[PDB]
This record gives C-alpha cells, sequence and structure tokens, in this order.
C-alpha cells in the first residue's frame, strides 16, 4: 500500500532578514522511499542541497530532512517542490515565513 | 530510559538492476552510522570520530554481510508471494535494546518486513513472535539468540556508545518559545530548538483545559539535532486573552506560561 509522503517547509532559526539561516523541507510518512525533493529560490532549483539518511517510523513509512544555508530576503520567495510515486504531478509547498 | 535502534532497508526499484541496501543506527533521537550499497560504514555523530579504524573496518564488514542476506531474503520472499519481479519491493528490519538510565536492560525490539505482504516480529514477551503473511507465517534458537544479542551485545554496544557521546546525548536543551497573532483569529504557540524532543504544548480558554478546537502538529528537526513544535487554536476576533499556552519540558526550570504579547 503506497503512501504519499507530508511536507513541511520551514527554517532552522527564525526567519531574519538578511541573516544567514537554514531552509527545511520535511518529507515523512511515505512508501515506498522513490522520492524527489527540491528546494527552489524565487523558482530556480537551488544548487547544494543536503538531506538525512532515509529511516522509517514505527509504521514503516519513511522519512527524510532535506536542507541548505541561506540569508532570506523579504524580496526572495522560497518552496519545497516533491515529486513522488503517489502525486500525478509534483507537489510544491511554498515556505511561509509565519510557520 | 533509552533506546539503540539498528535499521535495515533493502530496496528494490522497476529498473534498477541490482537491490539497493542502507543500514542506519539510532541512539535515541540520534544517528550516529550510517552504510549505503549506492556508498564504506560511515560515521554520522560528530562525537563518533573517536573510534579506532580497526572499528569501521569491523562494522564495514558486518554490514557488508547483513547486506548480502538481506538482498537475498527479499528476492526470497518476492518469489513466495509471487510478485512482478519488475517494479517496487521493500524489505525493511528493525532491532534494538531499551536501555534504563542507570545501564541495565529494560527491553528490546525486533521486527521484519516485506513491506505489504509479510511480518515477522519479536513480541514484548521478547519469548513469542508475530508470523504474517504467505512466508513468515510459515515462519519457525532463533529466539534464544535475540533474546541473547538484545541483552548482550546491544546492551554492551549502547553502554559504549553513551561513554563516547554523554555530552550531547544527555543534554537538555530547553525551548526557546513564544507565541504568534494569525488573522482569518488563530494564535500559535511555537516551541524551537529544544532536546530532548519530549516536550508539551497545550492551550486553556480561562485556565481551563481547552481541547478539541486546537491543533496539534508533529515535532519535527531543527536540522541541528533539536527539535520543534507549535500548537495553536482559533478564538474570536479581540476576545484573545481568555487564552494562555503552557509548555512544559526537561529543560525548563519549571512550567512556562504564554498569552498574546
Ligand atoms: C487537564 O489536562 C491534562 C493534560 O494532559 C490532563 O492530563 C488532565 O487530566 C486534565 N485535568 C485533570 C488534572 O484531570
Amino acid at each position: 500500500i503506497q503512501r504519499t509522503p507530508k511536507i513541511q517547509v520551514y527554517s532552522r532559526h527564525p526567519a531574519e532578514n538578511g541573516k544567514s539561516n537554514f531552509l527545511n523541507c520535511y518529507v515523512s510518512g511515505f512508501h515506498p522511499s522513490d522520492i524527489e525533493v527540491d528546494l527552489l529560490k524565487n523558482g530556480e532549483r537551488i544548487e547544494k542541497v543536503e538531506h538525512s539518511d532515509l529511516s522509517f517510523s514505527k509504521d514503516w513509512s519513511f522519512y527524510l530532512l532535506y536542507y541548505t544555508e541561506f540569508t532570506p530576503t523579504e524580496k526572495d520567495e522560497y518552496a519545497c517542490r516533491v515529486n513522488h510515486v503517489t502525486l500525478s504531478q509534483p507537489k510544491i509547498v511554498k515556505w511561509d515565513r509565519d510557520m | 530510559s533509552h533506546w539503540l535502534k539498528t535499521f535495515r532497508i533493502v530496496i528494490m526499484e522497476p529498473g534498477i538492476l541490482e537491490p539497493r541496501f542502507i543500514q542506519v543506527s539510532y541512539v535515541d533521537s540520534i544517528q550516529y552510522q550510517g552504510f549505503d550499497s549506492r556508498s564504506g560504514m560511515q560515521p554520522r555523530a560528530a562525537w563518533m570520530k573517536q573510534e579506532p579504524p580497526e572499528y569501521w573496518k569491523n562494522e564495514t564488514e558486518h554490514a557488508m554481510g547483513a547486506s548480502l542476506l538481506a538482498r537475498r531474503t527479499l528476492i526470497y520472499m518476492v518469489t513466495e508471494n509471487n510478485n512482478k519481479k519488475n517494479d517496487y519491493h521493500t524489505l525493511q528490519e528493525v532491532f534494538g535494546c531499551n536501555v534504563a538510565h542507570d545501564g541495565s536492560f529494560l527491553g528490546g525490539h525486533y521486527g521484519l518486513t516485506y513491506y505489504g505482504y509479510d511480518y515477522i516480529i519479536l513480541n514484548e514477551d521478547l519469548n513469542s513472535w508475530t508470523t504474517e503473511g504467505k512466508v513468515g507465517g510459515k515462519f519457525n534458537s532463533v529466539t534464544e539468540g535475540w533474546r541473547t544479542y538484545l541483552k548482550g551485545e546491544c546492551t554492551e554496544r549502547f553502554l559504549r556508545c553513551l561513554d563516547l557521546g554523554k555530552e550531547t546525548l544527555l543534554r537538555s536543551d530547553a525551548p526557546r518559545t513564544h507565541v504568534t497573532h494569525k488573522v482569518t483569529v488563530t494564535l500559535r504557540c511555537w516551541a524551537l530548538g529544544f532536546y530532548p524532543a519530549d516536550i508539551t504544548l497545550t492551550w486553556k480558554r480561562d485556565g481551563k483545559n481547552h481541547t478539541q478546537d486546537m491543533e496539534l502538529p508533529d515535532t519535527r528537526p531543527a536540522g541541528d539535532g533539536t527539535f520543534q513544535k507549535w500548537a495553536a487554536v482559533v478564538v474570536p476576533f479581540g476576545e484573545e486573552l481568555r487564552y494562555t499556552c503552557h509548555v512544559h519540558h526537561e529543560g525548563l526550570p519549571g512550567p512556562l506560561t504564554l498569552k498574546w504579547g
């Protein structure tokens, strides 16, 4: 039984404009593990992006954390894009600054 | 109480010639090792760098072995259940020992799946099993093996781990908390950068346990080894202050209370 991923886009520390930081895309509760995850800045898929080692939860569903360093700006709009065996078209979640 | 768990995954994707194998180990919320067939056995926690190369040699040898075994098994089961050889197939296995704050064995666990088809699972009684599926339903010494590994080697493995990371493993990092006001109102209680992950966030309409009408998400990782969590509620424009959120966490002097500033 396949299970679509749950996506959360957020910052490590609170969004302080012009202040460095880390942007996280947390995907979890999905199965199988064949998942595609992107971090976008104003639309362009961001370069060097690390991600955690694959592990699973009690219900055997998988989870991963993708992230990069980044200095937000009032102008720049970021987001996470996910494609999975259970998604017809890639899901895109925009990073809300107050979430 | 603490847990040392090892995860093994065998993945088969539609097309991939050979199955992919990965193995990670955690000591509670912290991952400290990692082996990936799509490459040896590497460290994940900063404090692990204190182990002899003779160690990683040992470790990589084991993962190497386990991997041949796991792939063989996944293929076996995909067969028994007579499934389309080419396409998704997953074999997942978890085992680990629950050790108490005082180095004493509390319990252990072991479970294996051909996800969606078979489940073989060691019971809490650590003396019985739980077959499930064509294969494994037909599952059969083996028990004592685990009862041992878990009480013995595993715990020894745990203790040795705590020895090497107590500093970061037993820390208590308190939540940096605050509240936020959103208009449709919805008040959000935030807890950030806390460790351990066990935390408590609740709201109260006029000091009364206010359930239901709220939202209770799920702790997520900050990325640095600590966590984040939030809880919010919906309250009548202006009629706000009748709501307060209470934060409870191991690293705090005592309970903390917040209201819309
Ligand atoms: C108030 O809420 C807490 C939250 O867990 C609950 O345990 C408690 O039972 C409630 N009131 C009491 C003390 O019965």
